[PDB]
């Protein structure tokens, strides 16, 4: 539920970092 | 998915990377 | 430019937002 | 792309839709 | 309150939209 | 409780982009 | 433009920790 | 408003408090 | 460790913004 | 640690500057 | 000053992620 | 130092890891 969505929020931020150049997959 | 493998238990930054682009 | 950088990793917390479950995929091109 | 779309001008929630999969 | 409401289930942008000016 | 203080933070950042010029007024 | 509506977000979750159980009202005007 | 005031120049957290409802 | 980590984020931010110039030093357990 | 502290309860901004540097 | 404060907000953020458990220092000036 | 580096011109994770403890 909400834990899950604010996990998700992280995440994003955490692949954009990482990947740069190459971009992210987020599903 | 991403959330149920990264949200449950802490994903390393070698585990993100397997997602990018 | 780093204000391109900073700009960008806006771009993706909005995009989480606004796509929900139906996701995205992020690309700088 | 998105970055040379909306981090020059400001973008809406509507124009930001239009990137969702 | 949006806190007891958005922080116990997740609010879409409707619900989130009556919260502004 | 912390996770409802850290899921505020987000409320309001997710306030911002939704109201835009309308402004929003964070009660809690 | 793009960089006061950057700024305005950090500005926003500046006010959130600053302000705590009084709250705060946003207006970019 | 706060945002010609804080993003064209530093902020403080004590200037910021003058927004505080 | 997710709540941590999530917390930890949080923490930096704060400690970066309510510290400003003196800097702050952050460690887990 | 600030993470046994801040983590489980609310710390105000004063809790937080003692870890200051 | 602005680009310096937003700038140094997602460095912390960064070296949060980066460092991991290791910690990091920071000193703006 | 880190913002002298960093917040002129992007600076890579491995980069940003050597200001570690
Ligand atoms: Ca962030
Ligand atoms: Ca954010
Ligand atoms: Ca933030
Ligand atoms: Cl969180
Ligand atoms: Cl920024
Ligand atoms: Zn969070
Ligand atoms: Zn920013």
């Amino acid at each position: 539920f909400v834990n899950q969505h604010l996990c998700g929020s992280h995440l994003v931020e955490a692949l954009y970092l990482v990947c740069g150049e190459r971009g992210f997959f987020y599903t | 998915g991403i959330v149920e493998q990264c949200c449950t238990s802490i994903c390393s930054l070698y585990q993100l990377e397997n997602y990018c682009g």
